């Protein structure tokens, strides 16, 4: 996505992420978890740390 | 863990206990009553669980592995019994029921039951005593018995 | 047939079904097993002659 | 509708959500296996309930 906050008087940054739905449907029923992974990265000059 | 507190909000020493919620056990035995082109299978557990049912899976040929049951066989249903009746089901050929215990917590490992249909003998033919008279016979049989 | 639960009932759905087509399979295992007493009396007196 | 309140009893701006409890859907298909003078009908829904 990237947003380029470029603010002036910021002190700390809070990210509000989430998952729309995590079900994993199978035959009939008995849904299971999905175990997603996400990554939050800073600009840090050029290296996306 | 349970801790006691007084009116001043001070918690006490903790007292611990440990229990376990586990998947239902596999059925101990399977009663396979043959029928007329049908088999009635009733499972029985070592201990009775009012909160359990049984999933049945059908195989016309045996599979040594018990891991591909969900892939190599057809799903039949969940109940306390199963009356498998079909035209493609015929006596004299063995059939295999892979059954497991099912509930809201988890599923148990399958258990195999090899069953046969009825022997198809005079027990199903004494019903016919003195009743194939004039019209049930094939046309060649008619033209051979009229002469 | 219709779906039923504790909330409400759904509209019916129609299924037209037939019994067995009277194949010889239901006779195939009577192979050589109707001989002497399952036949009608008129048939007995016509086959004894 | 959910409203937040503080320790002084003052409620807050309401936040609303809407959901629905509906009757079960009609069966998608019916498998009709014939038998000896008998018919075994098994329904199947689009989604398992």
């Amino acid at each position: 996505i990237t947003r380029t906050i470029t603010s002036a008087n910021i002190d700390r940054l809070r990210f509000t992420f989430g998952v729309q739905a995590l079900v994993e449907t199978t035959s009939k029923g008995d849904r299971n978890p999905s175990e997603v992974r996400l990554l939050v990265q800073i600009q840090r000059n050029g290296g996306w740390v | 863990t349970v801790r006691a507190v007084n009116a001043w909000g001070q918690q006490g020493d903790p007292a611990s206990v440990s229990f376990r919620i586990a998947a239902p056990a596999a059925p101990s035995r399977i009663e396979l009553t043959p029928g007329y082109f049908q088999i009635t299978a009733t499972p029985h557990l070592a201990v009775y669980d009012p909160t359990v049912q049984f999933e049945f899976w059908f195989s016309e040929k045996q599979i040594a592995d018990i891991r591909q049951v969900e892939t190599s066989t057809r799903y039949l249903g969940t109940a306390l019994y199963w009356i498998a009746a079909s035209i493609n089901i015929k006596p004299g050929h063995d059939y295999y029921f892979y059954i497991r215990s099912v509930n809201t917590v988890g599923k148990s490992a399958f258990v195999e039951a090899v069953g046969r249909a009825s022997d198809d003998a005079e027990g199903y033919l004494d019903f016919f005593k003195g009743k194939i008279t004039e019209s049930h016979l094939g046309k060649e049989l008619l033209e051979k018995v009229e002469l």
